[PDB]
Order: C-alpha cells, then structure tokens, then sequence
C-alpha cells in the first residue's frame, strides 16, 4: 500500500505515494506451500539505506 | 495597525482541528499518507487568516 512501512516495504518492495493502479491477492497454500520443503522463496533482511 | 499584526502572528499557534500546530511535529510522528490531511487543514486556516 502507499506509504506503508515494514520489513518488506523498507527492504524488498516500495510503492510510491502517487500510485494509480490495483493490487490483487489470492492464497496459494494449496500448492506453493510445497511439502515441508518450500525453500525457493526468499527475502532481503538488512540494508544500509 | 500595531494590533493587526499581533493578531496575525498569534494565529500561527492555533490548530484549526489538527493534532498539533507544529509542522515538524506531525511529520516526525506519522507517515505522510496520514499527515497530508492535517497539513491541508493548517494550510487552509493559515490562508484564511
């Protein structure tokens, strides 16, 4: 969302304050959760700025 | 005349229905998408003065 702060927003993906689009979501637990072995999904955790 | 100016300056320390009357206080405590509303309130009041 515009102007939202957090680990993902401040390290992975930042939306501008002038966004003119749409956001769509749907759970993917049925398949993308894998079999106790979902490890290809990663995310940054530390950054200077 | 000497009264009028003293009425104008003292209008700077009024809220006009906002959290505070300091610009550098609303910015340092809320994210901007929550802050433009307060800033607009102050701007409209100070224009009317």
């Amino acid at each position: 969302a515009p102007g939202q702060t957090g680990n993902i927003a401040d390290y992975n993906y930042k939306l501008p304050d002038d966004f003119t689009g749409c956001v769509i979501a749907w759970n993917s637990n049925k398949l993308d959760s894998k079999h106790s072995g979902n490890y290809d999904y990663w995310y940054r955790l530390f950054r200077k700025s | 005349n000497a009264q009028a100016l003293n009425t104008l300056v003292k209008q700077l320390s009024s809220k006009f229905g906002a959290i505070s009357s300091v610009l550098n206080d609303i910015l340092s405590r809320l994210d901007p998408p929550e802050a433009e509303v307060q800033i607009d309130r102050l701007i409209t009041g100070r224009l009317q003065s």
